[PDB]
């Protein structure tokens, strides 16, 4: 489908003193850049991570990257002097854009404070989000007079970032594209009874993402079918539980079907016995 | 100290014994992002652990993948422990497989 790159970064404060900044890159679902701050290096994670983008070049944005995450962290630490805000802070940033075959290019910086968004990149400037405590307008007038920065980010997001993806989409469509099918099983849960059953539905090791799977009695879906969330493996795979809670006697003629895009229209049907 | 951290913990196949297998523990949507997290082996901590680079979803909670290889057995106890500053105590999820 679309694989848009999002550009995470997570700058903790936790006195005046004391300063953590990561970040990583996704694209699409998969990960494929890591920044430690252990490391004045960004980690490339896959063999098309660098996209069609030069050493020099690459070894550039290396350079710019430092210079950015400690101008970043003074400058917090100056508005949270200025503002009076209260140690510690929690700071993110995601930012990046998706390409889109074959025109357009739209994009995305948006920041939040404490976990609530505050601010985003929005058109040449810098707006504020609508809940935002008043605070957030004064840093807001203060962001939006440095011209330079602007331009600089309206550059990455407008011209570099779409650039580069095109690159990254290129490189690594063969592994994007990757269909891995998943394998089911079933199992009894906790009895929410007496006299009942738990039935718990396991799917394991399907890419990518979106599945489907309901309890069904023949083709009928059962209406009570609770689904989990879908988990990572550290394979890149996924894994989703679906359970039902129902009547032991019910559990007789009761099936677990899955439905994943790597399947090709042949469903996996696991019969309760 | 706002959100508190979930704990997930599974398998990356069915659980044979005897049989090697992956054991996962997914921790997520918790804020802010100092967190301590282990797995257990029969309460013990396991130290040939990975984990992945902490991470956030779109609503700006944090999530965390440990995993370790094992073979599972009817004695071994499988856990998950969690520590945050949401909580009093540090936390324990037990991996159960027909769960
Ligand atoms: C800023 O914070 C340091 C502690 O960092 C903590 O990290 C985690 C443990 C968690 O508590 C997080 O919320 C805190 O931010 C303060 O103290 C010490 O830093 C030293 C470094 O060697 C380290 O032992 C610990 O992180 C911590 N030690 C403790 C409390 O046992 C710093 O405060 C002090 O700074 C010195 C001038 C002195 O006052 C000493 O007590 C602390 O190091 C904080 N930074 C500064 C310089 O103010
Ligand atoms: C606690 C409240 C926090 C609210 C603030 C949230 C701000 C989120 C916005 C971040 C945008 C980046 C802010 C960092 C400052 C500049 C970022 C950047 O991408 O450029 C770095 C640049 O600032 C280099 O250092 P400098 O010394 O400031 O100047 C260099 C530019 N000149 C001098 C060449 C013009
Ligand atoms: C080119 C991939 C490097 C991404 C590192 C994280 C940066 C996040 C902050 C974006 C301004
Ligand atoms: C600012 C997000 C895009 C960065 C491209 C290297």
């Amino acid at each position: 489908r679309l694989f848009p790159l999002r550009c995470l970064q997570i700058s903790s404060f936790a006195n005046s003193s004391w300063t953590r900044t990561d970040g990583l890159a996704w694209l699409g679902e998969l990960q494929t850049h890591s920044w430690s701050q252990d490391s004045d290096t960004v980690r490339s994670l896959k063999p098309w991570s660098q996209g069609t983008f030069s050493d020099q070049q690459w070894e550039t944005l290396q350079h710019i990257f430092r210079v950015y995450r400690s101008s970043f962290t003074r400058d917090v630490k100056e508005f949270a002097k200025m503002l009076r805000l209260s140690y510690p802070l929690e700071l993110q940033v995601s930012a990046g854009c998706e390409v889109h075959p074959g025109q357009a290019s739209n994009n995305f910086f948006h920041v939040a404070f404490q976990g609530k968004d505050i601010l985003s990149f929005q058109g040449t400037s810098w707006e504020p989000t609508q809940e935002a405590p008043l605070w957030v307008n004064l840093a807001i007038q203060v962001l939006n007079q440095d011209k330079w920065t602007r331009e600089t980010v309206q550059w990455l997001l407008q011209g570099t970032c779409p650039q580069f993806v095109s690159g990254l989409l290129e490189s690594g469509k063969s592994e994007l594209k990757k269909q891995v099918k998943p394998k089911a099983w079933l199992s009894r849960g906790p009895s929410p009874g007496p006299g009942r059953l738990l039935l718990v539905c396991h799917v394991s090791g399907f890419y990518p993402k979106p599945v489907w799977v309901k309890w069904m009695r023949g083709e009928q879906e059962q209406q009570g079918t609770q689904p989990g969330d879908i988990l990572p493996n550290a394979d890149e795979t996924w894994y989703l539980r679906a359970t039902l809670d129902v009547v032991a006697g019910e559990a007789a003629g009761l099936s677990c079907r899955v439905k994943h895009s790597s399947l090709e229209g042949q469903d996996i049907v696991l019969y309760w016995h | 100290i706002q959100r508190t951290p979930k704990i997930q913990v599974y398998s990356r196949h069915p659980a044979e014994n005897g049989k090697s297998n992956f054991l996962n523990c997914y921790v997520s949507g918790f804020h802010p992002s100092d967190i301590e997290v282990d797995l257990l082996k029969n309460g013990e901590r396991i130290e040939k652990v990975e984990h992945s680079d902490l991470s956030f979803s779109k609503d700006w909670s944090f999530y965390l993948l440990y995993y370790t290889e094992f073979t599972p057995t009817e004695k071994d106890e499988y856990a998950c422990r969690v520590n945050h500053v949401t909580l009093s105590q540090p936390k324990i999820v037990k991996w159960d497989r027909d769960m």
